[PDB]
């Protein structure tokens, strides 16, 4: 998970051309939580809104259900 | 084990000293002597008050040096109120933000500010003397109880004389408490209070003792004080109706209860406290023997029933202290869902950062005292509960159909789990699938709440008709179109009810009946199971009974209490985050100069909140924000915190998820690196029981859970309110 | 007299050290804040 | 029942607190006539203040008042105190020998009639309490102001 | 004041003096309704001069309000 | 050397086991006990002594100033050598606490008056803190009015 973290944002910040954001907010945990985290769910978890429905409901929908099951273990 | 002497022996495994703190008021278990045990208990509850009371002095002290409640008070709408001053350390100043008045300090929620005006306080020096008389209190209670246990100890005689304590208590205290308090209301209270709503300036308003010396100047305002014979022994009693009303509603400059109705109603609260004061049998005749009624009462159904009650609740505390447990943790609850209705404070509603925290505070301790209440009614299962000498019959019977209790109790929950969370299933899966005509919505298939809006209906109309005393309404949630507006803030508004509120009403009914389900079980299937004929010898608080049988673990009634307390937590915590919606979504924002009111969330509470995405994003992920971006702010510590819950949240994961074994194992390992360089402690370390990591487990879990939202909730009022 | 001392000699005992240890760290700390390095 | 004691005991139940009684039978007696005494010597022919102020004649007050009322207690708790010419071999209820001069005389009971002159000089004392204060007017004034309109 | 005063002071008085009537009950000796009304009503009955002007300004109190 | 006859401070009674007027001094004064232990009264002993001793000579500074009705390097060197010279003095003295009927007398008057002078040494202080005067004159100065 660690892994996998550190891989994804360090490059979506580098395809978005902006190595900066990384550099400084991945020396303290809030910055990955919320420039990682919170920053990068606001498009998943507006797959489907109570005002239209997008190609990412599949994924908002997913997103949700792994919520469910995991919490069920 | 200081306590006993063969638990104080010796230490010889680090496991003695986690029972020494785990036992330590386990009172019961140190002696058989039911005398012993009530002294002892007495006691300690004189060893309580001490520390509320001085808790309360340094709550009247701060507020008094290190507060700037002055400057609150001439200027309540835009002054945040704030106690407690941190000093110049490591960088820790930056916790003292901008709460006007030209001080620094943090700003507060627990509501002091807005007693101490009702109060009619007006100085520090005010505050500086009921400080003191707090902690002359707290001398007082402390001595008392070293007094009483080494000095003059009651006998047990003097506890069972249950009929003399029940008169007092509910008229001693609470009769004569709610007169002398309605006393200080009208001579204090009332007269201060309408000097400051006419914008007087504090230092400006007369000194208290001024007021009941001479009428004259309590007079001129409610000029029914004018008679010094006074209208009371004429017993017109009309007259009087100046200075107490029964006018209800709320105050439109103020945002507060009158307390032209709190005095009235402390007036009524406290004779009615004093007449029902006098019904148990005492000494001189006149009165009841609550043994004796006890026993009248029986039936086709139960047979023999409430005999030998009297007998139980006089030789048992784990029995009464269930009972009470059970109520004063229900009691707490309906003054949490009392004081938002209907504030009693002035400027408390206008104040949302602390109505937030104090209907979430209230809703924690209420639920938290509840559970307790299921584990001393499953001790005294164990420990107290004798057919041969004390037989009651209810008891029986309940025991009888057990199995039929919990099977129907268990039917409920899955029908009310389908019932409640399906439906957001539903309404998610439709609504991803692009087809929300479909789902349970006010706009497509809707399921209106006509009930609870038929009651609110008539609650507006009664006014008038069904009460014609009453001017206005009860509370401004029933008005219809009444709309307080204390400064830009709005106080309070009629409160809509839809299908969104369909919805949520019956997720607390389930997680209300699970909750129940689980800590009801473990009381009654306390001493025997089909599974354990005799888990009562077991005791109330043991890990298991072996794998046998297919696996035994968490048979126990305190591992009942365990289950429940996750549940507990589940329970509240989406009740608190249904006040905080719904109040910021339909009720909270900003009125204009037109009349124009604005939402803090916009009532996107109605189509939202009938979506599990919909509260992940447009609550979670949106009134995040403020914590999550508190860095470098005067709300710094809330981000911290809520970082720091966060972690001993998922650090009880490790204790809940594992078993001793493992651990035990570990250490030995680490015990050889030990002995290899001379460092092995001569008392053996051992891993936690198997109960105590159960213990440990829950704990940091609600602490983790808990803190959590505290963050959330007290970061997202402050910044937005 | 011998019972208080042995009073202050259990976990308490801890508590007093912490609290000694404490002071000294946060008055160290007064006298030197902001330290990153040790540049003697 | 108020009376019955049973006790240890801390005292609410045994003997004493009726034991103190009895000597308030005596100051609420001297303390009376002691206060009329500059109400009505002053018939023929609120702060207030005297001389510096009277909390430091307090410290004086309940200093050799102290020194004194001390001691007493002492010969209760234990017959003998002895530090001075001091005798007190009375017994602890009373100790008439040596601070009376030349009477001894105490059976008739009188004591029964001190105690009699005690607890109503308690409600006279007792009088000028409650008298004075939620009226606004010394005990003097509404008494004769009583008996002038009684209805 | 006057006469009027002591006419509602005797009445305020007297409003404990019905619920004398309730339990006045007589039948002294014969018939019970006395010695009924002092086995379960009266454990005396100045305890009810006393329970008179307690429930009574209620009594006057509610007979104006129902 | 035991005597039940000590001028106890408090009268009838005051019999506390460890003090019994063995040592010069015993007015049988200790509720707190502050010494129940013999390592722990012997210790309070040579403590309450030097003490005394010190604050007497500290009144020997109150008998200055009625005379009349600080340094060359002030501090600094003036303490380091106090330091370095007490020290070697109470050094010893240290060394030796842990290795006539006539006597008693002296050492029983000795510790009383030695007992003033810490109560006086102090009051003069308190008296002088919070309250700017200097008690040089108050004897007679202050009994003039209360
Ligand atoms: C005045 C000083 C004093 C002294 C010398 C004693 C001495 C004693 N007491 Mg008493 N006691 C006192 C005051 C005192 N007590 C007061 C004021 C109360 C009223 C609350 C009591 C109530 C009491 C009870 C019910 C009992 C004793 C007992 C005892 C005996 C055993 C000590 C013990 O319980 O274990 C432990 C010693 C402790 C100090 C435990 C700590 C408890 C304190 C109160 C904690 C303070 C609360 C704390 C601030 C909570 C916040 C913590 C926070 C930092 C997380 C011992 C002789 C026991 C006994 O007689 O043996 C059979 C016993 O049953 N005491
Ligand atoms: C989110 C995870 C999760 C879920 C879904 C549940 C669910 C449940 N718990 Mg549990 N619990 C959990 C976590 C969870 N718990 C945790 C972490 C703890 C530790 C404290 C507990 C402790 C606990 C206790 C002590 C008890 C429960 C009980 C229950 C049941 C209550 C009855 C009910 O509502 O049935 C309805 C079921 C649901 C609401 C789940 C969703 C149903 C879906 C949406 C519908 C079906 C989908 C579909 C038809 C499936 C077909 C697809 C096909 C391909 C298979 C319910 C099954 C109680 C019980 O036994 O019942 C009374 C009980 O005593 N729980
Ligand atoms: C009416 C109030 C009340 C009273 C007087 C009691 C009294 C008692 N309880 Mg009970 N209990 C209550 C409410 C009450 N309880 C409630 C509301 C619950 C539900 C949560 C419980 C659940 C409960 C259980 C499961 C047990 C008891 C037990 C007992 C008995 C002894 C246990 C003991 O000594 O404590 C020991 C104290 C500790 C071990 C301290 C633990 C550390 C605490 C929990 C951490 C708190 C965190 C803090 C608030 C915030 C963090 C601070 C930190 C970061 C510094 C004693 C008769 C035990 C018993 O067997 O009965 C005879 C038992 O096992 N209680
Ligand atoms: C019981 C509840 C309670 C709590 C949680 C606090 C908490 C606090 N107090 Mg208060 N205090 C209280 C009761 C309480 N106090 C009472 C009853 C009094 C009246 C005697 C005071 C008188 C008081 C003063 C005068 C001060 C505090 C201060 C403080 C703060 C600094 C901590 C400290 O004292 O340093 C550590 C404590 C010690 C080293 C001694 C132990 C801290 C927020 C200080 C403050 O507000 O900072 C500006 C401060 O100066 N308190
Ligand atoms: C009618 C007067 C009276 C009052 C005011 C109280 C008040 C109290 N009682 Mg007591 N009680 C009474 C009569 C009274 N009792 C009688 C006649 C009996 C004999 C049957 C008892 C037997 C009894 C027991 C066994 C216990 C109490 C306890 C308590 C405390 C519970 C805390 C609380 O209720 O909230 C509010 C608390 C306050 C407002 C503090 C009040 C400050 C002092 C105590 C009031 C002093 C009265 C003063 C002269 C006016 C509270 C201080 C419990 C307790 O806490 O143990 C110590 C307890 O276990 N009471
Ligand atoms: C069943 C629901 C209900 C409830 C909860 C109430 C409750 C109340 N009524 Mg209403 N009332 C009702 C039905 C109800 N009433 C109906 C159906 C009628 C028509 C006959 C009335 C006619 C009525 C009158 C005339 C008065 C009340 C009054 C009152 C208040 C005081 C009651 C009292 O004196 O002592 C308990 C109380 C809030 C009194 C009031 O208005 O308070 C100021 C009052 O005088 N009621
Ligand atoms: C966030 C939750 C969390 C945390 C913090 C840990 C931490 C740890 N685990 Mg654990 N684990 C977890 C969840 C967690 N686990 C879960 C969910 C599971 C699945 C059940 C496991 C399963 C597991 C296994 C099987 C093992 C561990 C082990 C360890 C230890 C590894 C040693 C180490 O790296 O650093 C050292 C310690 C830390 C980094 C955290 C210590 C906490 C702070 C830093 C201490 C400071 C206290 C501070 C002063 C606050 C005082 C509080 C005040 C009230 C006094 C470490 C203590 C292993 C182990 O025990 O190795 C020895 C090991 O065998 N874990
Ligand atoms: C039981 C013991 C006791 C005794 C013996 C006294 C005695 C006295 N008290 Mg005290 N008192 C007592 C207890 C006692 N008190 C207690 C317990 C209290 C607390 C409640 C008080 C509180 C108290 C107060 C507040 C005062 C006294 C005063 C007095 C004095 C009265 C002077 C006066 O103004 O009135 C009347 C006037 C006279 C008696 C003067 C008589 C003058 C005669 C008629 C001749 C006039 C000629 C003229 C002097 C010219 C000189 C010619 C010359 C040759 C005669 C008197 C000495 C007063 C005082 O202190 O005096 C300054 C006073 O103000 N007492
Ligand atoms: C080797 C290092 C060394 C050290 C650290 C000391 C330290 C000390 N010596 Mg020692 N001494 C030493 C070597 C040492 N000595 C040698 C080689 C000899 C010859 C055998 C002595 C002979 C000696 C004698 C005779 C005495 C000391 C004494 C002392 C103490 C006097 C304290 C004082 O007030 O002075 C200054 C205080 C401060 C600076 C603070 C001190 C602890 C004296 C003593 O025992 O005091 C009780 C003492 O009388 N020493
Ligand atoms: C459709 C809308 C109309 C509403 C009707 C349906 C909703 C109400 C549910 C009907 C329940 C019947 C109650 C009968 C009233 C009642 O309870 O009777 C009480 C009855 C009386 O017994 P006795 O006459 O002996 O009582 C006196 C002595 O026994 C005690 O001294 O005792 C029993 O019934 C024993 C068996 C328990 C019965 C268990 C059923 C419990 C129902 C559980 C649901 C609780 C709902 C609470 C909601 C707030």
């Amino acid at each position: 998970g660690w892994v996998t973290f550190y891989w994804h944002w360090k490059h979506i910040t580098l395809w978005q051309g902006n190595v900066s954001q990384f550099n400084e907010s991945s020396t303290y945990l809030m910055g990955w939580l919320r420039d990682y985290l919170w920053l990068n769910s606001s498009q998943l978890i507006n797959g489907y809104t109570p005002l239209v429905c997008n190609s990412l409901s599949v994924w908002a929908w997913m997103f949700l259900f792994g919520h469910l099951v995991w919490a069920t273990g | 084990g200081h306590f006993s002497r063969t638990i104080a022996k010796g230490p010889d495994t680090t496991t003695w000293i986690w029972n020494l703190h785990a036992d330590a008021h386990d009172f019961d278990s140190h002696t058989s002597d039911l005398e012993e045990i009530s002294r002892k208990v007495f006691s300690a509850h004189f060893g309580q008050l001490s520390i509320i009371f001085l808790w309360l002095s340094g709550m009247y002290f701060h507020g008094a040096r290190f507060s700037n409640y002055e400057a609150w008070l001439n200027d309540p709408t835009h002054i945040r109120p704030s106690a407690q001053v941190v000093w110049p350390i490591v960088g820790q100043e930056i916790l003292n933000g901008d709460v006007g008045g030209g001080f620094r300090g943090i700003q507060i929620t627990s509501g002091f500010f807005q007693i101490w005006r009702a109060s009619g306080i007006t100085s520090e020096l005010q505050l500086y003397c009921t400080a003191i008389g707090a902690l002359v209190f707290a001398g007082l209670m402390l001595f008392a109880g070293w007094f009483h246990y080494h000095k003059a100890a009651p006998k047990l005689a003097w506890f069972q004389d249950v009929e003399s304590m029940l008169n007092h208590h509910l008229a001693g205290l609470l009769g004569l408490g709610s007169l002398s308090w309605a006393r200080h209301q009208v001579h204090v209270s009332l007269p201060i209070n309408q000097f400051l709503n006419a914008g007087v300036d504090p230092k400006e308003i007369p000194l208290p003792h001024e007021f009941i010396l001479n009428r004259d100047l309590l007079a001129q305002l409610y000029p029914s004080f004018a008679e010094g014979a006074t209208p009371f022994f004429t017993l017109n009693w009309s007259k009087y109706a100046d200075f107490l009303t029964f006018r209800g509603g709320l105050d439109p400059l103020t945002g507060g209860l009158w307390l032209t109705d709190i005095a009235h109603h402390h007036l009524a609260i406290a004779i009615l406290f004093l007449i029902a004061g006098h019904m148990y049998r005492t000494n001189w005749g006149i009165g009841h023997g609550i043994k004796d009624i006890l026993e009248a009462h029986k039936g086709p159904f139960t047979g023999q029933g409430h005999k030998g009650l009297y007998e139980i609740l006089t030789t048992s505390w784990h029995a009464q202290l269930s009972i009470n447990l059970a109520m004063l943790g229900s009691l707490t609850i309906v003054v949490a869902q009392h004081m938002y209705s209907m504030p009693p404070y002035p400027y408390l509603a206008t104040d949302y950062a602390t109505q937030l925290s104090l209907f979430t505070h209230h809703m924690w301790i209420g639920g938290f005292l509840i559970v307790g209440a299921a584990a001393h009614a499953a001790i005294f299962m164990v420990r107290d509960y004798d057919p041969t000498t004390r037989y009651n019959d209810l008891l029986d019977r309940v025991l009888r159909h057990r199995d039929a209790i919990i099977s129907h109790l268990n039917w409920v929950c899955i029908f009310l789990g389908f019932h409640s969370f399906g439906l957001y299933i539903h309404n998610d899966t439709m609504s991803a699938l692009g087809r929300p005509q479909d789902m349970f919505s006010d706009t497509a298939i809707q399921l209106q709440p006509v009930f609870a809006q038929w009651i609110q209906n008539t609650h507006a109309l009664a006014p008038g008709t069904t009460a014609p005393g009453a001017t206005a309404s009860t509370s401004l949630t029933w008005g219809g179109g009444d709309l307080v507006a204390v400064g830009n803030k709005v106080a309070l508004l009629p409160i809509p009810l839809g299908t969104a509120d369909f919805l949520v009403h019956h997720i607390h009914a389930f997680t209300i009946h699970v909750t129940v389900l689980i800590l009801l079980k473990g009381v009654l299937f306390a001493r025997s199971s089909r599974l354990i004929p005799d888990k009562a010898n077991l005791g109330f608080r043991f890990p298991c009974d072996g794998p046998g049988r297919g696996g035994t673990c968490q048979v126990s009634a305190w591992d009942h209490v365990f289950l429940g307390l996750f549940w507990m937590y589940n329970s509240i915590s989406v009740v608190i985050f249904h006040f905080s919606w719904k109040m910021q979504s339909d009720v909270w924002g900003s009125i204009n100069d037109q009349g124009v009111v604005t939402h803090i969330t916009g009532g996107n509470f109605a189509q939202s909140s009938i979506t599990i995405n919909g509260w992940l994003r447009d609550f979670l992920w949106a009134q995040a924000s403020q914590v999550i971006q508190s860095y470098g702010s005067s709300l710094s510590a809330y981000g911290l915190f809520f970082l720091g819950a966060h972690f001993v949240w998922a650090f009880s994961l490790m204790f809940l998820f594992s078993g001793r074994g493992y651990w035990q194992e570990l250490i030995e390992s680490i015990v050889w690196a030990h002995n290899k360089l001379k460092v092995a402690p001569a008392t053996q370390p051992r891993a936690l029981s198997i109960v105590q990591g159960r213990a440990v487990g829950v704990t940091h879990y609600l602490l983790g859970g808990i803190a959590t939202t505290w963050a959330f909730f007290l970061a997202r009022i402050i910044a937005v309110g | 007299r011998d019972l208080k001392t042995y009073l202050s000699v259990a976990p308490v005992a801890s508590t007093l050290w912490f609290a000694a240890l404490a002071g000294l760290l946060i008055e160290i700390n007064r006298l030197f804040p902001d330290a990153l390095t040790f540049p003697f | 029942g108020l009376s019955d004691p049973e006790g240890t005991g801390g005292f609410i139940e045994p003997r004493w607190l009726a034991y103190g009684e009895v000597i308030n039978g005596r100051f609420a007696m001297l303390g009376a006539v002691g206060a009329i005494a500059p109400e009505y010597l002053g018939k023929v022919g609120g702060t207030y203040n005297y001389w510096a102020d009277n909390y430091t004649l307090f410290v004086l007050e309940m200093a050799l008042m102290g020194f004194a009322e001390h001691r007493r207690f002492q010969d209760w708790a234990k017959p003998g105190s002895m530090g001075k010419g001091n005798p007190a071999y009375p017994g602890g209820p009373f100790f008439n020998p040596l601070g009376f001069g030349k009477d001894e005389k105490s059976l008739k009971e009188l004591k029964l009639k001190e105690v009699k002159n005690g607890r109503l000089a308690m409600l006279a004392i007792l009088g000028y309490f409650i008298q004075g204060l939620v009226t606004g007017v010394g005990p003097y004034q509404n008494l004769l102001d009583h008996v002038a309109d009684p209805v | 004041d006057f006469i009027g005063s002591s006419t509602n002071v005797i009445m305020v008085a007297s409003t404990t003096l019905m619920l004398f009537a309730g339990r006045f009950g007589l039948a002294p000796s014969a018939n019970r309704k006395a010695t009924a009304g002092l086995k379960l009503e009266a454990r005396g009955d100045p305890a009810g001069f006393t329970l008179a002007d307690t429930l009574a300004c209620g009594t006057v109190g509610h007979i104006i309000g129902v | 050397v035991a005597e039940p006859d000590r001028p106890l401070w408090f009268p009838g009674s005051t019999p506390p086991p460890w003090l019994d007027g063995s040592l010069p001094g015993d007015f049988g004064f200790d509720p707190l006990g502050l010494g129940s232990d013999p390592e722990s009264l012997r210790w309070n002993v040579q403590a309450e002594l030097v003490h005394s001793r010190w604050a007497m000579l500290g009144a020997a500074g109150i008998f200055i100033p009625e005379f009349l009705t600080e340094y060359f390097t002030d501090t600094t060197t003036l303490f380091i050598v106090e330091l370095v010279f007490i020290g070697w003095a109470e050094g010893r003295r240290w060394a030796d606490i842990l290795n006539p009927q006539k006597l008693k007398e002296l050492r029983t008057k000795e510790i009383k008056n030695g007992r003033l002078a810490m109560l006086a040494v102090m009051g003069a202080w308190f008296q002088h803190i919070y309250t700017g005067t200097g008690p040089i004159d108050n004897l007679f100065a202050h009994l003039a009015d209360p």
